């Protein structure tokens, strides 16, 4: 029964680890998952999981929106950051700082609002 | 009506298997969903 | 008059002190609530089974009792004055007077032989209870300074009298009060001084049942399986052979001359009766040694072939008339099979066959090539050949004639003085029989239930006319089972079917002792037409009764419900009965019900109409987990043998049974540090929470370490601490069961959890991935919005009104846990088992398993080390058998404790360190979060999740028909508020004017079902 | 002294814990990973040259420095490849 | 597959059937029946 139960779990992660991506916090591997590849052993199978790390980390400063023309905006699929005197939108796993443009973030109400909102140029 | 259930747990009525187990003290009881509620 | 006996006559049964104890026994009683006769201040009440006797006056107005027979002379009666100086005992033939009743000279005129005498030494209840078993009057009483009391107070043992007399009528010797004993099983508690302070009477009624099965005086809410109804034999029957003629055995037994060994006689024994107490009347102190059978029963069954075979041989000789030995008289005269049943009778007959001049009559044979199979005769004289010379011719040199006179004379030791032997062989092979014992047969009771016996096998059930035709030389049919399920009756011929009597299963549903002692009963697989009703005690096991009253008796597909009344209206599922029934108490009543699915909702479906959510909940619900159990060891020959050498010595020669044992429970100790070490410590660093607790308005005060305990654990975490409960242990110690204690302490523990709440409050999901990212607890819940598919202006803009509901919701889980009592019920239901096991172990040493005692001193100290290891050996049996039972249990319990701990182990990875998207896994609605606390053997997970509310009907449609293009919302929903048109995100009523980047176009408005006309801005 | 044979109490070889006596290892104040498990969170190990009890370690403190205005971001990354034997 | 049959087993019948002297010595042997009841009961129990 025990050896039925981690026949049962090798098999799920053959299905969601080698023939797909797991978006399953550890169930492939230590790390954002990126693949799999089964190798047979004797009496069992070992994976090689395949991930992704995330290394050499950077601070910087925040804020959960921006005032511009007196409209609060959002970043699309981003983050607000700050170099320290400018202001980028990045992408949350990789520092890929881009100007503020109206295209990478939205438009939602004033900020009257948002408790943090910081004011810099939205290009437009 | 594809899978026998051998017996269901129901009444059985004093007067094959069935009667052989329950003569020897061997006894099935009754789901207490009934395959009405499961449906 | 009559009166109520209440709760009263309850004795110690034994000499033996007992504390904190629930202690069962069987023995003489009077029943609880019973019928006691009540006389005034008399008449010769009788002696049933034993009498309780109380006397409330205050003036000594009650002086003795003369218990006897016929109270005559002509019999012997007992006799008990208490004289104001001692007490007086007398058996002795008593004329006792008419009205006996201080001139003690009235009581009796004549005391012949006297074979027993003794002496010795606010209103008052006297209670006296008087037993006569084994030739012991045992007498118990107590005294109370006090309409019999309602108050529960037990009997001491007075005395032990051998007076050796039966006793049937007593006469108290001048308000008394006498009830009646009976066989009954009691439940007696005893204080922590030793004191009889409860009983239950098993019997009296269901509850008490169930209190006695459970073995508690307090029983909780549910249906219990208490026992099963039987019926019990009407009367009895016996159907033998017709045959009467006596057996031939006086021309066998008393023949003027019997047959040489070795030509040995063999009798056929057919159509008669055998009284074998006709034998015992043989030469005296003769051996009559039976296989398969004892003498004593022979007179009670029935044989098939019955064969006398009758010989001479020397009286040392009649130890080899046996299975199996060997010799001369064994080899080749006259050998036994291995599995003979029968009877070997042997008696010295040298005052027949002795002659003083040497008896020639009886010979053996001495010299056989072979040995004989069993029942063989060899009457050849041929010359037995020991040389390999042509032997054939006459004797000589390695040339014997084969048999020899035993010469038997009368000046012979008794070794070689003759003795007679008769060998009866049977087959009680049931089979049909001819020669059967001397038994009456009665008449044939048909279609009722009976004790029966057909020719000696006995049994009980209903007999019926069979439809089955046996061959001629068949008597009985068998089942599977092989057991005799028809018989051929031995007069009539006929063949009847044997049934079992009826019997089935008994519940009870019990609103809980608390609420009430009302129970319903339900009899299992039974239809109320098939109830069991008897009124005499011949029924219902149980022996009770629950009578029917109309509309309290139901039929079920589980079985008849008496006691419960049916009720039209449907619930929830209180006390399950089976097949959709249920059980539950009005309040006032117990009422039965067809259990309710839940509340009916047709859902409004059209082609066109959305319901969209206007708000939401934050929800934070539990989860908890077992993650592990006690760790257990035993040491084997100290539960088995206890401070007993003899024993341990005996259990060497038993195998390797303790050191598998030990192996199994070592591997369910570290499995269980495997488990908390996979559930607890996934984070490899201790990550420690900011100094300032500012989480953008979140309290996590209830579920973050508090400094102040001296454990550092969090409020929730000490509720659940406290809530688990985690004398007897010491008692399991004496006998070998040690706990052993987790490698990780609680303090670690929740070292660990803080740890995890730490990492996940200040960064997220990121530290479960790799190097622990900082990001302000709101922007985290964004993150957690989007995740869930709502945009994150919804939580930026509602940061004030989504805290106050994770505070409050969070602030109701305390209540929520230390509520509902069932609640940490998982858990505790793992100490609970543990628990349980641990003491059936302990308690399994009182089991004598078939030996005389189970105390393994009593049994060395008093029998000689032979019969001393037979007892030994069922001793130990049984012991090994509890102990390979406990860790098979706890092997299937730890294989459930580890799926559960990977469960938990998952719900750590994918709830604690990661959002999950898996329905259901971590909380009822949208995850969003999830916190873990430990609990005493396990885990407890706070899940936070995102509930829609409020929803709103709206107009929708597949696309929009605009400048003749098909559009459609690239991450929304069309909606109309009746007569605009915009685009909302899903679960969440955010509606946005249409235009053409919330949109994209795909075709001609002409292939899209239900397009709309719209402007797109 | 049913196993007989005796090991010598030494005093600083003689230490007291929730499992029991423990006789032939010395109690230090570090803290490493566990290597054999006595219980009740106290492990032992070889030290190099004799044997050592000591208080296992649940692993090395940290502390995030949470801020309302501050993000960690990763600029760089690794491809892990582990490995899982079932 | 959900659920399993709920079985029952009457102990006394079983070993003793029908027999009195054998359901007194079978007094002696513990709480071995009991605790066949009590696993089937949690069986039966965990079925539904
Ligand atoms: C981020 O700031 C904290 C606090 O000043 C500092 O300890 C840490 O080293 C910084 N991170 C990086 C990657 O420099
Ligand atoms: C701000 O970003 C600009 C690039 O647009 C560049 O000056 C530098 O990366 C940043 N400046 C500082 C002072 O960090
Ligand atoms: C951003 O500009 C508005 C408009 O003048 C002002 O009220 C607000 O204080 C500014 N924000 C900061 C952080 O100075
Ligand atoms: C039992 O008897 C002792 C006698 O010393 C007494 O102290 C104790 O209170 C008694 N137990 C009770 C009354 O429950
Ligand atoms: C043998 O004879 C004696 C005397 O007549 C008699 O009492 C006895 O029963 C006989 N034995 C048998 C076995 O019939
Ligand atoms: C029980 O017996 C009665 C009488 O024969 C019958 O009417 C009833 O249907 C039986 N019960 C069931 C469940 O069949
Ligand atoms: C739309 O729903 C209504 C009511 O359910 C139904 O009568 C109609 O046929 C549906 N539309 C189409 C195209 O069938
Ligand atoms: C949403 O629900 C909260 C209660 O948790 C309530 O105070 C608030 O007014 C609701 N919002 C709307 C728009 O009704
Ligand atoms: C957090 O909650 C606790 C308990 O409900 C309360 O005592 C404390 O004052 C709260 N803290 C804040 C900052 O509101
Ligand atoms: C939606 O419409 C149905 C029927 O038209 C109605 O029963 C239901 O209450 C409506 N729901 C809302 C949220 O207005
Ligand atoms: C159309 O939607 C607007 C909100 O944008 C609302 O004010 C108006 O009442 C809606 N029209 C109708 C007919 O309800
Ligand atoms: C929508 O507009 C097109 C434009 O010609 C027209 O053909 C079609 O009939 C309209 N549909 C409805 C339902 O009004
Ligand atoms: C934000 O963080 C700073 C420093 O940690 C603290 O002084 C301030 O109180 C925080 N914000 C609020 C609203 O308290
Ligand atoms: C990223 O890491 C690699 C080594 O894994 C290194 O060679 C490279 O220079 C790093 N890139 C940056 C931008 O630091």
């Amino acid at each position: 029964a025990e050896i039925r139960a981690s026949a049962n779990l090798a098999a799920t992660k053959m299905s969601e680890c080698v023939l797909g991506q797991s978006k399953r916090v550890d169930f492939c591997g230590k790390g954002y998952h990126l693949m799999s590849f089964p190798q047979s052993a004797p009496h069992g199978v070992v994976f090689l999981h395949v991930t992704y790390v995330p290394a050499q980390e950077k601070n910087f400063t925040t804020a959960p929106a921006i005032c511009h023309d007196g409209k609060a905006h959002f970043p699309r699929e981003g983050v607000f950051v700050s170099n320290g005197t400018h202001w980028f939108v990045t992408q949350r796993n990789f520092y890929e700082p881009q100007i503020i443009t109206t295209d990478n973030t939205f438009v939602s109400g004033n900020c009257d609002v948002v408790i943090g909102i910081v004011n810099n140029t939205v290009y437009d | 009506n594809k899978v026998t259930l051998a017996d269901a747990g129901f009444i059985k009525q004093y007067g094959d298997l069935i009667c052989a187990q329950k003569f020897k003290g061997l006894t099935v009881l009754p789901p207490l969903l009934t395959d009405e509620m499961i449906a | 008059a009559y009166t109520n006996s209440f709760t009263r006559g309850v004795y110690y049964p034994d000499k033996v002190f007992r504390s904190s104890v629930l202690h069962s026994t069987q023995d003489l009683f009077l029943p609880f609530f019973s019928n006691v006769t009540w006389f005034h201040v008399n008449p010769v009440l009788p002696f049933n089974d034993g009498v309780y006797f109380a006397s409330i006056e205050k003036s000594n107005i009650i002086r003795g009792w003369i218990f006897g027979t016929t109270l005559d002379s002509k019999t012997q009666s007992l006799l008990i004055v208490n004289n104001a100086t001692n007490v007086v005992i007398k058996v002795c033939e008593f004329q006792f007077c008419n009205d006996p009743f201080e001139s003690e000279f009235r009581v009796y005129s004549s005391a012949n032989n006297c074979t027993f005498e003794y002496v010795s030494q606010f209103k008052n209840l006297r209670e006296f209870v008087f037993k006569n078993i084994d030739g012991y009057f045992k007498i118990y009483s107590k005294h109370t300074p006090i309409d019999l009391p309602q108050g529960f107070s037990a009997l001491e043992p007075l005395v032990d009298l051998p007076i050796g007399i039966n006793i049937t009528r007593f006469q108290t010797l001048l308000a008394y009060y006498v009830g009646y004993l009976q066989p009954r099983t009691f439940l007696l508690k005893y204080n922590e001084n030793g004191t009889i302070t409860d009983a239950v009477d098993c019997a009296l009624d269901p509850l008490s049942e169930t209190k006695c099965t459970l073995k508690s005086f307090t029983v909780e809410k549910g249906i219990y399986q208490t026992s099963n109804f039987r019926v019990q034999p009407t009367e009895s029957i016996v159907r033998f052979p017709n045959i009467t003629n006596l057996c031939p055995f006086d021309e066998v037994f008393n023949a003027t001359r019997f047959a040489s060994v070795y030509a040995w006689n063999r009798k056929r024994i057919s159509n008669c009766v055998a009284d074998y107490s006709v034998l015992y009347n043989l030469a005296p102190f003769f051996t009559f040694k039976c296989y398969g059978v004892s003498p004593t029963k022979l007179n009670d069954l029935c044989f098939t072939n019955v064969y006398a075979d009758s010989f001479v041989i020397r009286g040392d000789e009649v130890r080899q008339i046996a299975p199996g030995q060997t010799g001369n008289i064994a080899d080749y005269n006259y050998k036994l099979p291995d599995d003979f049943t029968g009877c070997v009778i042997a008696w010295n007959s040298n005052k027949l066959d002795s002659k003083v001049s040497g008896n020639y009559n009886y010979l053996y044979r001495l010299f056989r090539k072979s040995n004989l199979k069993p029942f063989e005769r060899d009457i050849s004289t041929e010359i037995y050949q020991a040389g390999n010379k042509p032997c054939n011719g006459v004797a000589g040199f390695n040339c014997y004639f084969p048999l020899r006179s035993y010469s038997f004379r009368p000046t012979y030791g008794v070794g070689h003085q003759p003795y007679r032997v008769v060998v009866l062989s049977f087959e009680l092979l049931h089979a049909p029989a001819t020669v059967c014992g001397p038994k009456k047969s009665t008449n044939l009771v048909k279609n009722k239930c009976v004790n029966f016996n057909f020719n000696g096998l006995k049994g009980t059930g209903v007999l019926t006319e069979s439809n089955k035709k046996f061959l001629p030389f068949q008597q009985f049919g068998r089942d599977i089972a092989d057991t005799t399920d028809a018989v051929r009756d031995p007069q009539t011929l006929e063949i009847l079917d044997i049934t079992p009597c009826s019997f089935g299963g008994v519940s009870v549903i019990t609103p809980g002792t608390n609420t009430s002692n009302q129970v319903a009963v339900l009899y299992q697989g039974v239809n109320c037409t098939e109830v069991p009703v008897a009124i005499h005690a011949d029924q219902l096991t149980p022996t009770w009764r629950v009578y029917s009253t109309g509309s309290n008796v139901f039929q079920t597909r589980a079985g008849c419900l008496i006691g419960a009344e049916y009720v039209n209206n449907s619930y929830e599922c209180d006390i399950p009965i089976g097949a959709g029934i249920c059980a539950s108490y009005q309040t006032q009543s117990i009422i039965a019900y067809t259990m309710s699915l839940g509340a009916e909702n047709s859902v409004a479906y059209s082609n066109n109409s959305i319901a969209i959510p206007t708000n939401f909940t934050i929800s934070v619900t539990t989860e908890i987990l077992p993650v592990s159990m006690t760790k257990t060891s035993v040491d084997c020959t100290m539960y088995i043998c206890g401070d007993s050498t003899e024993c341990s010595n005996l259990l060497l020669q038993y195998g390797s049974f303790c050191t598998q044992l030990k192996r199994a429970l070592t591997g369910i100790a570290v499995e269980q540090d495997k488990n908390t070490q996979e559930v607890f410590a996934q984070v490899k660093q201790i990550y420690k929470t900011p100094p300032i607790k500012y989480f953008g308005g979140f309290n996590f005060s209830q579920i973050l370490p508090d400094p102040s305990k001296p454990s550092k654990r969090s409020p929730i975490e000490d509720l659940l601490f406290n809530k688990v409960t985690l004398d007897l242990i010491c008692a399991q110690k004496f006998k070998g069961l040690t706990v052993l204690p987790p490698l990780l302490t609680d303090e670690m523990i929740a070292q660990y959890t803080s740890a995890l709440l730490a990492g996940t409050i200040t960064s997220g999901w990121t530290f479960g991935a790799g190097p622990a990212l900082q990001i302000p607890f709101p922007m985290q819940m964004a993150y957690r919005f989007n995740g869930i598919g709502v945009t994150q202006n919804v939580l930026y803009e509602n940061q004030k009104l989504i805290a106050n509901q994770f505070n409050s919701a969070i602030g109701k889980i305390q209540d929520s846990l230390s509520s509902t009592p069932s609640a940490l019920g998982k858990l505790q239901d793992v100490v609970n088992h543990n628990a349980q096991a641990l003491n059936t172990l302990v308690k399994q040493l009182s089991s004598k398993f078939g030996a005389i005692s189970s105390v393994l001193n009593d049994i060395f100290s008093r029998l000689d080390p032979p019969e001393a290891e037979v007892q030994i050996d069922r001793l130990i049996t049984g012991r090994l058998q509890s102990l390979q039972t406990y860790v098979t249990q706890q092997l299937i319990r730890a294989a459930e404790i580890r799926a559960s701990a990977n469960l938990a182990a998952t719900k750590m990875s994918e709830c604690v360190l990661g959002q999950s998207k898996r329905v259901d896994f971590c909380g009822k609605g949208y995850h969003l979060m999830s916190f873990p606390q430990s609990a005493p053997h396990g885990v407890v997970f706070l899940h936070v999740t995102y509930v829609p509310a409020q929803e709103k009907n709206f107009t929708t449609a597949p696309a929009i028909c605009h400048d003749g293009k098909a559009h459609f919302p690239r991450e929304g929903v069309f909606v109309s508020n009746g007569t605009h048109w915009f685009v909302t995100q899903r679960n969440f009523y955010e509606p946005q004017i249409i235009t053409t980047d919330n949109t994209f176009v795909s075709g001609n408005c002409d292939v899209v079902i239900g397009i709309v006309n719209n402007t797109v801005y």
